[PDB]
């Protein structure tokens, strides 16, 4: 069905930047362990907390 | 009077005066002479804290967990 109202239609240059989901999705749930603390470890990329 | 230089303490006496480095082993005796009622009259505490015990005599070593190492394998240390 029609819309109602009418709209801005048209070409636009976009960019994509970086900063893609994939490489932020993170989740631990216990795993290596900083040594002289015993507390969880930093990043993702090390699988930390 | 006193003044403290570095880690040492220095104190004078007068009439040109004179100029003397407080040996720790002196300090520590003085301390130990203090009376029980002058202890805790100063911020003190006759049981856990004695003002005597500010200067170390025995060094307490901590314990590998304090200072963990880091292995690379062996022959790695």
């Amino acid at each position: 069905k029609k819309l109602m109202a009418q709209i801005f239609f048209g070409p636009t240059y976009y960019q994509r930047l970086r900063h893609m989901v994939d490489d932020k999705i993170h989740a631990r749930a216990r795993g290596p362990m900083q040594v002289l603390t015993r507390q969880p470890v930093e990043g993702r990329s090390r699988d930390g907390g | 009077t006193i003044r403290k230089d570095g880690l040492k303490l220095v104190g004078s006496w007068k009439d040109e005066p004179e100029l003397r480095v407080l040996s720790t082993e002196e300090i520590l005796n003085i301390f130990k002479h203090i009376s029980v009622k002058d202890f805790t009259s100063l911020g003190f505490n006759e049981v856990f804290s004695r003002p005597e015990w500010m200067i170390l005599t025995c060094l307490p070593v901590p314990p590998p967990p304090v200072r963990p190492s880091i292995s690379f394998n062996e022959s790695q240390r």
